[PDB]
């Protein structure tokens, strides 16, 4: 399945994943094309901050949907 | 009522509105849950903001009640995230969409109305002390946005 | 005569007053210091919302006497 | 606050930071506006970069707001001109000074802290690719800071 991730600097990401993967595996996904942490990855979609343990078909979360990718600061 | 809020949900699907989303909370159609980007031009850069829309039985008759859940600093936005602006109130039209709402709210974030304020302190600061109240805008999204 | 009024946000005025003057006097004083046009002043003192056409001294508001301000939302 | 924010400024005079300087912008002491030269060993060498500084009521019990006005690209340092520096809120001591602060800030750009970044895809660059960061980093230093 491929789903889209758009940046601040307005970049899309382009990925591909399963319904049943996690938002976890999602943010490996985007550090392995981005090289971004997950630990400095923040996802939205459907008005809802996505959380690490759940799957995109929780969310329900389908082809060509676009994710919002957004800033986690810890506070340095 | 459902049909109307379905109608709306689906149209977000397919023209989804830049720097916003929002959905169903959970299995309840009438609460709504919806994120806002900061606007690159505002104050608000980076942050992100969480909105609650509760749609009325009698909806589209009557206004979607919309509060922020995140703090801001605001003029026309108050500590409880109460929103002063007219399209929720007075101007409201069935014609109306919460996209279109959304992009108000967005609008409102980077244009203030000082003169018609819900907060009284920041409206003073925004009319006669822009820098300030540009500093303090950035100093709360950090605080509370990221 | 000196009596203080109490905002919302817990800070103190101090405004420098006499008793035959008017609570739209008053609110005019309060915003040489603060800033807050009268439209959106509200003052409350014994129970009662103080009318702008009135004197300090109908309402037997005294030396040290503290107000309160609050907000007047016209409802925007 | 007053008090301290004097004996500060005086010192300054006394024992000037290097490739630094600070004043009240005005007449208030409370807002403070400082340059700090790029440094020499740095990326930022030959830029001159403009600050602000704004004193809290409470100082020095709180910090003092500081942030960039002139544009810099840096891992610690937003768009906005935030700057994420330990002692300007964790770390932050009565103790210290504005002159340490501004020292501290210096060091900041001759050392980045990429781990705990304030924006991540710069600190991406200075971590796997150094001389990207560095070229860079001297391209938005003419452009902006001279």
């Amino acid at each position: 399945m491929q789903i889209f991730v758009k940046t601040l600097t307005g970049k899309t990401i382009t990925l591909e994943v399963e319904p049943s993967d996690t938002i976890e595996n999602v943010k490996a996904k985007i550090q392995d094309k981005e090289g971004i942490p997950p630990d400095q990855q923040r996802l939205i979609f459907a008005g809802k901050q996505l959380e690490d343990g759940r799957t995109l078909s929780d969310y329900n979360i389908q082809k060509e949907s676009t994710l919002h990718l957004v800033l986690r600061l810890r506070g340095g | 009522a459902l049909k109307r809020i379905n109608k709306e949900l689906s149209d977000l699907a397919r023209d989804p509105p830049a720097q916003c989303s929002a959905g169903p909370v959970g299995d309840d159609m009438f609460h709504w849950q919806a994120t806002i980007m900061g606007p690159n031009d505002s104050p608000y850069q980076g942050g992100v903001f969480f909105l609650t829309i509760h749609f009325p039985t009698d909806y589209p008759f009557k206004p979607p009640k919309v509060a922020f859940t995140t703090r801001i600093y605001h003029p026309n936005i108050n500590s409880n995230g109460s929103i002063s602006l007219d399209i929720l109130r007075s101007q409201w039209s069935p014609a109306l969409t919460i996209s279109k709402v959304l992009l108000s709210i967005c609008s409102l974030l980077c244009d203030p109305n000082p003169d018609d304020p819900l907060v009284p302190e920041i409206a003073r600061i925004y009319k006669t002390d822009r820098d300030k109240y540009n500093r303090i805008s950035r100093e709360w999204t950090q605080k509370y946005a990221m």
